[PDB]
């Protein structure tokens, strides 16, 4: 069975359930936007993201001598219904490609179960949802109803290639780092991809290569989904914790520091830059956070609202955090179970492992240099499929990653900008 | 995040 049971068309009439006009909790004003619920707890908004951050509502590019090297602007991208239809279909197709692998099925299952914790109440004797982990859906009668959700895929903001995982913060709680979790908004586009070089010495050099091979967009989305997994379970590493790259002369002369959260997400050898001691520090830190959630759950006596029963919610979080329950019914965190879950989310779900499952060529490290951005169209089956990506079986593109070779499969890629030599 | 500033 498919991850997305319905093949939505952007123009399909709204129904107030899985096709509806919605508003997000940006703590500001906005006109409702058309959205599609593609799976339990997951929505797609085919719009440029001018909502999550009020200071980023301008899609227009600054003057030429003001733009960052690695960036791409086009204020008109994703403004027409045809584009939105293709965006919806492209994102859906990538979710299917990801779900078709055992690793992808595992990651998506973890994401759906990762409901943001109900820790919004001010009194420890009752559990209450945090409204910023919900969206407001316009019902058939014109009224709004609050719906909890775990993930939203939305178009990029001004800089089209700056894909990232975003979420609304709390006045006092660090939701992505206190075990609670929060609704994740992933800025992403299936309509562009990036080039990389097949030789490591070239890919990690800022002056060489034009970007001969194209990254499979399913890997790019998986990368953001991995971050979402960490953030939904509240175990993301503080961005202030970074690796002062000293293994790349070019990075060094720029004094560039890369966050541990990114190295962990890529996995492979990159993850090894995080030493054992710091690794243990974080593990214990989050163990203590899961413990506090257990203590808060015990002090809870009632539930706020009538959408679900306390028994239901207390159990939903017992399954999310895989807690244990004694005779009296008190909750506790088990070391073996915590370590297993923590390891699954941080070591099993990595970019490097997804590359193995998709059988594609990909950058070998996160510590490299971008080469170029290409326009693509993965919707037509003659171009890309759920099962083979660009490397179509029984064609000349089947072997040696020929489908990702932009020189061989040139009809599937239009280079929009070169980054090499501009750093 | 897709990549560093590089
Ligand atoms: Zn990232």
């Amino acid at each position: 069975m498919p991850f997305v049971n319905k093949q939505f068309n952007y123009k399909d009439p709204v129904n107030g359930v899985d096709i509806a006009y919605i508003k997000i909790p940006n703590a500001g004003q906005m006109q409702p936007v058309k959205a599609f619920k593609i799976h339990n707890k997951i929505w797609v908004i085919p719009e440029r993201d001018t909502f999550t951050n009020p200071e980023e509502g301008d899609l227009n590019p600054p003057p030429e001598a003001k733009q960052v090297p690695v960036s791409y602007y086009d204020s008109t991208y994703l403004s027409t219904d045809n584009e939105k239809d293709n965006y919806l279909k492209g994102v859906t197709k990538l979710f299917e490609r990801i779900y078709s692998t055992d690793l992808g099925r595992m990651l998506l299952t973890s994401i759906v179960r990762g409901i943001p914790f109900w820790g919004g109440s001010t009194i420890d004797t009752e559990l209450k949802v945090i409204d910023t982990n919900c969206i407001n859906v316009i019902q058939p009668d014109g009224s709004y109803r609050s719906e909890e959700l775990n993930l939203v895929i939305i178009g990029p903001s001004a800089d089209i290639i700056q894909f990232e995982c975003k979420s609304f913060g709390h006045e006092v709680l660090n939701l992505t780092r206190n075990g609670y979790g929060s609704t994740q908004y992933i800025r992403f586009s299936p309509d562009f991809t990036f080039g990389f070089e097949e030789s490591l010495e070239v890919d990690t050099n800022p002056l060489l290569g034009a970007g001969k091979f194209a990254t499979d967009p399913a890997v790019t989305l998986a990368h953001e989904l991995i971050h979402a997994g960490h953030r939904l379970y509240g175990i993301a590493i503080n961005p202030n914790r970074v690796f002062k790259v000293n293994t790349n002369a070019y990075y060094e002369m720029s004094g560039l520091e890369v966050s541990f959260e990114e190295l962990r997400t890529f996995g492979g050898h990159d993850a090894k830059f995080i030493d054992s001691l710091q690794e243990n520090e974080f593990r214990l830190y989050y163990y203590n956070k899961f413990k506090d959630i257990a203590s808060t759950l015990n002090k809870a006596k009632s539930i706020v609202g009538t959408t679900a029963s306390l028994q239901y919610m207390k159990n939903v979080f017992k399954e999310k955090y895989l807690l244990s329950e004694d005779t009296s019914g008190k909750f506790s965190v088990d070391k073996l179970k915590f370590d297993k879950l923590y390891k699954m989310l941080t070591e099993i779900y990595t970019e490097d492992n997804f590359v193995k499952f998709f059988k594609v060529l990909n950058r070998k490290t996160y510590l490299n240099f971008d080469k170029a951005v290409f326009k693509i169209n993965i919707v037509p089956k003659v171009n890309y499929t759920i099962y083979d990506g660009f490397n179509l079986r029984n064609t000349n593109l089947a072997a040696n990653f020929n489908g990702q070779n932009t020189e061989i499969n040139n009809m599937n890629f239009t280079k929009l900008k070169n980054f090499t030599g501009l750093f | 995040r897709r990549a560093t500033k590089m």
